[PDB]
């Protein structure tokens, strides 16, 4: 619940909250302000549904694709950031979070899926994405598997479908046109038959999730994973000797990048303390730091603290990726446009609908 | 996405084509129906039913439809959420025509609904249709009854359970 005097955070399950708390026992420490973290599940989800009437939270954490639906529905506070901190974030990050002329979040850091390889299991990972059927015969031999990432959300999915053709929506002048989906032009079809064959074959299994693939590769029984920065604490754990490299390509693959970003509950009564913590102890070195240090954030939006982190070989590899995909779209349609990609993975990977018919379903449903 | 209005009339002249339908009404998830509710069903149902063999511009399309009452009139209103060859020069042709062509069979005398389409106020229709499916129709529990034939919500339609 939320209480005056107080602030409530929420911010998914796989990311640094305990870093985070951290961050807002410093800020207690400062003002006398309790600062408390929850990882609620389906927080994109369960934020829209409760924002306005329910028990919200008074800052939330998400990547800026789910923004511009929140603020079209109105269920967010403005942000009032002055220039001198504006210059301390990256340009493109702030343009993440900006939506019809209005900045509606604050940028936290860039996030792009990787090709995460176990070095010991495979010197040299595979640089195409067709050379892996073959890489997971020879693996199954030895008792492993060749590749093992999660098949239900789309997210995973979408750079081996965009790596051939395959967009959410045709961005033109500055401007996306939501009349123009690219689900179910050539170049998707194949990037998905491709995905699904690997299935049929044997290669993959259609039930594979996250937290599947996470035990798989943490313990060794498959070479390669696709993952964020955020999956990297529990590989360090696992001892696995691992490296962070550039996605095979197919026919390279595009990821979707996010910015993780925090917006601020429209029936907050502390929006002012939620910009403080903000602006002052989380978008700082050592806030950003204490995040880190849980589960790594990826490229920070702030440039004081990225010039240190990106010496990391991991970070430029994500970097890399991230420049051969596309920022996500921030508007509403975009929740649309995951719903109908998500389904039709589902469904192709699982035998439900061949790949021709669940891309000319997804093609209608992110603009009725 | 739009509405048409069903008013207090048309179901005055429902024949009993209309009534004596033994399809199924799948009210275990749901609340029971008033003969009038009913109506609504049949109607839904068998709109929802010639519109999966319906060709030309309506062919390989994907479609939400659900009624209500209205709260201040008499009467109901049916929300309807598109398809390649469905566009906003035919979209309100095809969709009327695809309605009054079911009811034409199930009414004594000549009746003909009108398709007023969702425009927003910079006066573009419309094209958020699964949005508003995700954040409106399916969050009604006030919803008399719900076809789609569009996977996910095939099930979850007429589920109670689900939408609260
Ligand atoms: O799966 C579709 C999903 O893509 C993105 O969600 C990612 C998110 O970017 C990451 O922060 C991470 O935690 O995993 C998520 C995948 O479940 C979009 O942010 C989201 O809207 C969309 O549903
Ligand atoms: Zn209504």
């Amino acid at each position: 619940k939320i209480e005056e005097g107080k602030l409530v955070i929420w911010i998914n399950g796989d990311k640094g909250y305990n870093g985070l708390a951290e961050v807002g026992k410093k800020f207690e420490k400062d003002t006398g302000i309790k600062v408390t973290v929850e990882h609620p599940d389906k927080l994109e989800e369960k934020f829209p549904q409760v924002a306005a009437t329910g028990d919200g939270p008074d800052i939330i954490f998400w990547a800026h694709d789910r923004f511009g639906g929140y603020a079209q529905s109105g269920l967010l506070a403005e942000i009032t950031p002055d220039k001198a901190f504006q210059d301390k974030l990256y340009p493109f990050t702030w343009d993440a979070v900006r939506y019809n002329g209005k900045l509606i979040a604050y940028p936290i850091a860039v996030e792009a899926l990787s090709l995460i390889y176990n070095k010991d299991l495979l010197p040299n990972p595979p640089k195409t994405w067709e050379e892996i059927p073959a890489l997971d015969k020879g693996l199954k031999a030895k008792g492993k598997s060749a590749l093992m990432f999660n098949l239900q959300e789309p997210y995973f999915t979408w750079p081996l479908i965009a790596a051939d053709g395959g967009y959410a929506f045709k961005y033109e002048n500055g401007k996306y046109d939501i009349k123009d989906v690219g689900v179910d032009n050539a170049g998707a079809k194949a990037g998905l038959t491709f995905l699904v064959d690997l299935i049929k074959n044997k290669h993959m299994n259609a039930d594979t999730d996250y937290s599947i693939a996470e035990a798989a590769f943490n313990k060794g029984e498959t070479a390669m994973t696709i993952n964020g920065p955020w999956a990297w604490s529990n590989i360090d754990t696992s001892k696995v000797n691992y490296g962070v490299t550039v996605l095979p390509t197919f026919k390279p693959s595009k990821p979707f990048v996010g910015v993780l970003s925090a917006g601020i509950n429209a029936a907050s009564p502390n929006k002012e303390l939620a910009k403080e913590f903000l602006e002052n102890y989380l978008l700082t070195d050592e806030g950003l730091e204490a995040v880190n240090k849980d589960k790594p954030l990826g490229a920070v939006a702030l440039k004081s603290y990225e010039e240190e982190l990106v010496k990391d070989p991991r970070i430029a590899a994500t970097m890399e990726n991230a420049q051969k995909g596309e920022i996500m779209p921030n508007i509403p349609q975009m929740s649309a446009f995951w719903y109908a990609v998500r389904t039709a993975v589902i469904n192709a990977a699982s035998g439900r609908q061949t790949v021709d018919e669940a891309l000319k379903d997804a093609q209608t449903v992110p603009h009725m | 996405r739009g509405v048409l209005q069903v008013s207090s009339n048309v179901l005055d002249c429902a024949n009993d084509n209309w009534w004596c339908s033994l399809l199924d009404l799948d009210t275990s998830d749901w609340e029971p129906l008033t003969h009038t509710n009913r109506l609504m069903a049949i109607y839904l149902s068998s709109v929802a039913s010639k519109l999966d063999l319906t060709g030309g511009p309506l062919a390989g399309c994907l479609y939400f439809f659900q009624v209500e009452c209205n709260k201040f009139e008499e009467g109901y209103h049916i929300h309807v959420v598109g398809g390649p060859g469905l566009n906003p020069r035919n979209l309100t042709v095809c969709v009327e025509g695809l309605f009054n062509n079911v009811l034409y069979h199930f009414v004594t005398e000549n009746v003909k609904l009108k398709f007023l389409p969702g425009m927003t106020t910079k006066g573009k229709y419309f094209r958020d249709g699964e949005q508003f499916i995700e954040n409106y129709l399916m969050k009604k529990i006030n919803v008399v009854w719900c076809v789609t034939n569009i996977d996910g919500y095939i099930d979850t339609c007429i589920s109670a359970t689900f939408r609260r």
